[PDB]
């Protein structure tokens, strides 16, 4: 992820001001997950939906 | 939560934009009420 | 609570309604002028160059009819037949039983 | 002169086509008109959108065979209605064709327009 670039998929964090802006950390947690899911897949064993 | 990025941006949604914007109160209700151990809210803003 | 932007940057394109609508108009117009101009250049041809010279230029479609079949079984070349069962079998069986 | 003639090389026919009125309403309308090579106005930049055109046409023909034309000319002024309902020259119809078979310009205007006839009937004929 470039500096000063918001990915096409991202997570957001509510500022105390109250707005939902892009949080790079959260978006990294999410995008890294997606990557790991592309390479290994994800299990949903034991999940009731 | 199936959320929308376009609250009455486009023509005649009917009452769609209204339904999809209301959902967003759960981001606060989660904290202010008392179901926080029974549900968690995950709002997805579905794109094109 | 988590909020996930799964909107691939559409957020940024300005006047999205009108922008959207324009693309649609430009497309639809380009389609309808292009199809209306061709339908007229095509009639101009039938006028200038006769409709009997263009009539012997369409092809004839053929439409299927039903050929119900008894569906007998298929008999293979004997070469392949003898490959199925053991060569020992030849004349071993009383075919009357 | 009654009789059987093959004189075709010495035959020819001029006819004065009726005036065709055409109400340029849409954007594709104007597109189709610019599509024809015989549609030829003075300033191409003229805003045809929402105007009313008239086509005062003369078509000059020469036979070469029984049914097939040898040549087909078709010319006349193109005019636009003013608010005063006057009509001003905007351009030309300029068609020319050898070995033709029909008149494309008149066929177009027939189907894509209306035919102004100057004769207006009474309600009932009045015997004199």
């Amino acid at each position: 992820i470039p500096r000063e670039t918001i990915p096409f998929l991202h997570l957001r964090k509510k500022t105390p001001a109250g707005d939902w802006k892009y949080d790079r950390q959260l978006s990294s947690l999410f995008l890294d997950g997606l990557e790991k899911a592309a390479f290994n897949g994800v299990t949903f064993k034991d999940k009731y939906v | 939560l199936p959320m929308s990025p376009n609250h009455g941006t486009f023509g005649g949604d009917g009452m769609y934009s209204e339904s999809k914007l209301s959902l967003e109160t759960l981001f606060n209700r989660w904290h202010s009420e008392s179901w926080a151990n029974q549900l968690t809210v995950c709002g997805a803003i579905i794109g094109w | 609570p988590v909020m996930a932007d799964l909107n691939g940057g559409l957020q940024f394109v300005p006047e999205l309604k009108e922008f959207t609508a324009k693309l649609r108009k430009e497309l639809v117009e380009t389609s309808e002028v292009r199809k209306a101009v061709s339908i007229e250049t095509a009639l101009e041809h039938k006028v200038v160059n006769g409709n009997s010279a263009d009539a012997a230029y369409a092809q004839v479609e053929i439409q299927p009819r039903a050929n119900i079949q008894l569906d007998f079984p298929e008999l293979k070349p004997y070469k392949q037949v003898k490959q199925i069962a053991p060569a020992e079998l030849e004349g071993l069986l009383d075919l009357e039983r | 002169y009654r009789g059987n003639y093959t004189d075709f090389e010495n035959t020819f026919q001029k006819t004065v086509e009726p005036v065709y009125q055409m109400h340029i309403k849409t954007s594709k309308d104007i597109a189709v008109l610019r599509s024809k090579e015989w549609f030829q106005l003075d300033d191409e930049d003229f805003d045809l959108l929402n105007k009313t055109l008239t086509f005062e046409t003369e078509t000059e023909v020469t036979f070469k065979n029984a049914n097939i034309f040898s040549s087909v000319k078709c010319f006349g002024p193109i005019k636009v209605e003013l608010p005063t309902k006057e009509t001003v020259e905007i351009g030309i119809v300029d068609y020319e064709a050898g070995a033709s078979h029909g008149n494309p310009v008149v066929d177009f205007l027939k189907r894509n327009g209306s035919t102004l006839e100057q004769k207006v009937n009474l309600e009932n004929p009045i015997p004199i």
